[PDB]
């Protein structure tokens, strides 16, 4: 739950250049099936979405726009205690590259217009 | 040709030098004469827009942007000519109207005179540009 | 029941820390690294210069010049040492980099972004003579640089704005200027952060007149005025403020300062405040000495205040070529700098209301500064203070609550500590309101109390339908925002031990309804109360009294 | 160093590495018309934080002994800056020569 939560607070925010000094994993990363173990593995993953370069793929296994493993660790829930699959899951979605939508799917045009319409009678 | 060498070899001369050189239309040679003194922007800024490479322009306007405060009556006319050879060259009819309406707001105010004076082949260069522009 | 030693850490050198530091240091926005931004420095119209076994060259770098002198200082000095002697040579540095006919001034800013990163690292036990020779030099170098914060109210109708469209010089100076009141505010704050003891021996009347110099260039009465420096000058009458009610004889300071000089800040204080809000052109030109526009020409950041868009940032980078040592800055557009969404005019909106809230902060604290009178002191403030709360009531109601923007939370958390002020009010100064006063405004005052005292009906929630739908109305934008924070960004938002799911519930009830511009406090009302129930002055008989009593109910 | 001028680093903040136009090894760019030295520091500095004294060693040594191997196999390649590497290397291992490991050494 901390890592994650931590690192993907951080991502697309601006302060990149904030994280890249004052803390690399390079050791504890430990991502050779070295090294809770499984969890700074999707801070890996999305330090590897920031690299970019185009050789990510299309998205199959319904996790991210992959890219070539040979490599991709877990889903976008690893871990998840019911809160770590919502904050990992969510900050991993944001890697896709409303207000009035909002209420729209907290209760899930034209056709929507009508639809209301003989709905609400 | 000694006039150009005398340049070289000075700058109330080197300003007659690049005055004569504008005269004569060689525009093609003062992009190159001493790209690599206030008195000569003007000279250079129009043959560097004049020509049409968007490198020269771009450093031109560059020298021109760097000065303090330029202040001058004359210069800005030109650095709006050009300013709108950078939009052009990269697409946007709409930065181009901005820059273009400002040119109009600068010659509509200071180059601009009074009513007749005596001539119009000689205001006809203030004017021609001016027709040009639209 | 000792704990062992623990020596053995790998102890970076402080000295060591601070030189690595600025070494690498890049600023927030731009894409390039301070020193490396100075390693493409020349000053060339100052053919030779030098101060202090400090020798530059002609076409000499400027920035290895600099870390030359960084690191031979080194194995000479301490951390304060080393502060000091940089201030120093710095010091001289921009003080002729300043003093120059056609002496282009571009690393100045760039200094000026060391003078930042530098004051700023340590200031722990730093002496205020230092700070104040740092600060005397930049507030008369910015008297050399008077000549921007009084420019005039408007564009004329000659005043033209055909131009060489640079965005530098401008922005050269606007960070000259800012940086520079920015200065000010760090040193002066970290003088206010320095331990009490060492306070009197910096404040000189030579700080009232300085400032003073400055504070009339800025908040301009005949000019444009310039919320950045509008800003940092107003902190510094903060300052000001701070030393009072920090010094515990602030009376010294006090008899420092004149009467002239407080007046010629309080006066412009009101010019300040008595302008508006209105985030509809918030980002553009309109009714001027009355909008807080802080337009592209000057919008980033600021050497503290994270403020939103930092717009400038990059286009600091963009200044030099970042490949060679340069004297005059790379040239930036005036305009690509800045439909999309104005969530960031709302960020703002949230932050012009900090302001406000230093407005009446500062008003607050002279407030409690003056617990005995003097000769500002005139009433006026109850006056429009009182005014500010009757306009910030009654376009509260009209306009701006129900627009589903989470600014009134804060619009309205504003005048509900201006109650506190005015509730100040009646416990300590009623003994000077002048009738004078009281009968110039019997008007706004009434109209204020009676603002709560038409809310004390205390007879709305009864249930949680009608304001959870109050709330479904409004609320939207504050929701969006409440489950943003619900669900990314706290560790108090998963597992309520089942002692607040209740907490969720009337809390959201009790902040709806107090969303809606209605059932204020029992504190609010009761305090409102021990002021205009109790008869204290002629406001509230009887006979002229139940005419509103029978129009509350009673 | 004994006989020039000029400060070692701050030589190298003159140099540019044009015919070959990019490299990259390891969180290692170089741009093309880059900042050799502002580059070399660059990567000094950034490591520093990260490693420590024997490990930033092998580290840097590792990292400048590949980019002396790609500034060597090239044809147009002048190599200017080769040799100021070189007495860079000499001046690491000869600062700090504690308990390290010869493998690097050898390397």
């Amino acid at each position: 739950k901390g890592i994650l939560r931590l690192y993907s607070l951080c991502i697309s925010n601006d302060f990149s250049k904030c994280f890249v000094d004052h803390f690399p994993i390079d050791q504890w990363a430990d991502f050779s099936q070295s090294e809770t173990n499984k969890a700074l593995s999707i801070v890996y993953f999305d330090l590897k979405r920031r690299s970019l370069p185009v050789e990510a793929l299309k998205y199959d296994n319904k996790f991210n726009i992959w890219v070539y493993q040979s490599p991709d660790s877990s889903l976008k829930n690893v871990t998840s205690p019911f809160d770590d699959r919502y904050k990992q899951l969510e900050k991993l979605r944001l890697l896709v590259l409303l207000l009035k939508y909002r209420v729209n799917q907290l209760s899930p045009f034209k056709l929507i217009l009508n639809e209301a319409s003989v709905s609400i009678q | 040709d000694c006039f150009n060498v005398l340049g070289k070899f000075d700058p109330k001369t080197t300003t007659r030098m690049l005055k004569s050189m504008y005269d004569h239309q060689l525009y093609s040679q003062i992009i190159s004469n001493s790209s690599f003194v206030k008195e000569w922007y003007s000279i250079g800024l129009e043959a560097a827009n004049l020509e049409g490479n968007v490198q020269t322009l771009k450093n031109w306007v560059e020298q021109i942007e760097s000065l303090r405060n330029i202040d001058d009556r004359e210069v800005l006319l030109q650095y709006n000519i050009a300013k709108a050879l950078i939009a052009i060259s990269n697409e946007d009819p709409l930065r181009t109207q901005k820059y273009i309406h400002n040119s109009f707001r600068l010659i509509g105010t200071n180059f601009i005179t009074s009513s007749k004076e005596t001539t119009l082949l000689k205001k006809q260069n203030l004017l021609m540009k001016l027709h040009s522009l639209y | 029941n000792m704990v062992p030693l623990n020596p053995n850490r790998i102890i970076p050198d402080e000295t060591s820390l601070f030189l690595e530091s600025i070494l690498l240091h890049q600023i927030i926005g731009a894409d390039l690294s301070t020193i490396e931004i100075l390693n493409r420095l020349k000053l060339d119209y100052i053919t030779e210069f030098k101060f202090k076994n400090f020798v530059i060259a002609k076409g000499a770098p400027i920035g290895k010049s600099i870390v030359s002198l960084l690191l031979r200082c080194k194995k000479t000095l301490t951390l304060d040492r080393f502060i000091d002697t940089l201030l120093e040579d710095i010091a001289v540095l921009i003080k002729e980099i300043s003093v120059h006919p056609n002496e282009s001034k571009l690393a100045v800013p760039f200094l000026v972004a060391l003078m930042y990163q530098i004051v700023q690292f340590r200031p722990s036990a730093t002496h205020n003579l230092a700070l104040k020779d740092c600060f005397l030099f930049i507030c008369d170098l910015i008297r050399i640089y008077h000549h921007v914060l009084k420019v005039p109210i408007h564009e004329s109708n000659m005043n033209l704005h055909v131009e060489p469209q640079i965005f530098q010089y401008e922005l050269i100076d606007y960070l000259i200027i800012s940086y520079s009141f920015d200065l000010l505010e760090g040193i002066l704050r970290v003088l206010q952060s320095h331990p009490k003891q060492t306070y009197m021996e910096f404040f000189d009347e030579n700080i009232l007149k300085s400032f003073e110099f400055v504070y009339k260039l800025a908040l301009t009465i005949s000019y444009k005025p310039m919320v950045n420096v509008i800003f940092s000058a107003v902190e510094v009458v903060n300052i000001i403020t701070s030393i009072i009610l920090n010094m515990d004889n602030s009376s010294d300071l006090k008899s420092l300062i004149s009467g002239s000089w407080w007046r010629d800040c309080i006066t412009r204080l009101y010019a300040l405040l008595e302008k508006e809000i209105k985030s509809g052109d918030v980002y553009n030109e309109n009714v001027d000495t009355t909008t807080l526009h802080m337009s592209k020409y000057h919008d980033f950041f600021g050497l503290i205040r994270n403020i939103g868009d930092n717009e400038l940032g990059g286009l600091i980078s963009k200044l030099i070529y970042t490949d060679r040592l340069q004297s005059v800055p790379r040239v930036i557009s005036k305009e690509d700098i800045g439909f999309t969404a104005p969530i960031i005019g709302y960020k703002m909106e949230k932050w012009l209301l900090k302001l406000k809230d230093e407005v009446l902060n500062i008003f607050e604290n002279l407030l409690m500064i003056y617990g005995d009178d003097a000769t500002i002191v005139n009433g006026e403030m109850l006056i429009h203070s009182s005014k500010f709360l009757s306009r910030e009531q009654a376009l509260m109601i009209e306009r701006y609550v129900g627009q589903d923007s989470p600014n009134l939370d804060l619009r309205c958390h504003l005048i509900e500590h201006t109650l506190t002020i005015i509730y100040r009010l009646w416990k300590d100064h009623f003994k000077q309101l002048r009738e004078e006063q009281i009968k110039q405004v019997e008007s706004q005052l009434i109209m204020s109390l009676w603002r709560f005292l038409v809310c004390q009906t205390e007879t709305v929630t009864a249930n949680e339908r009608e304001m959870r739908d109050h709330r479904h109305l409004v609320d939207s934008l504050h929701d969006l925002t409440i489950k943003d924070q619900a669900s990314y960004y706290e560790d108090a938002f998963e597992d309520l031990p089942e002692y607040i799911e209740e907490e969720l519930k009337m809390q959201l009830n009790k902040r709806t309804g107090r969303i809606m511009q209605v059932k204020y406090d029992e504190k609010f009302q009761e305090m409102a109360r021990t002021i205009l129930e109790s008869k204290s002055f002629d406001l509230t008989t009887l006979e002229e009294a139940d005419s509103l009593y029978i129009s509350m109910g009673l």
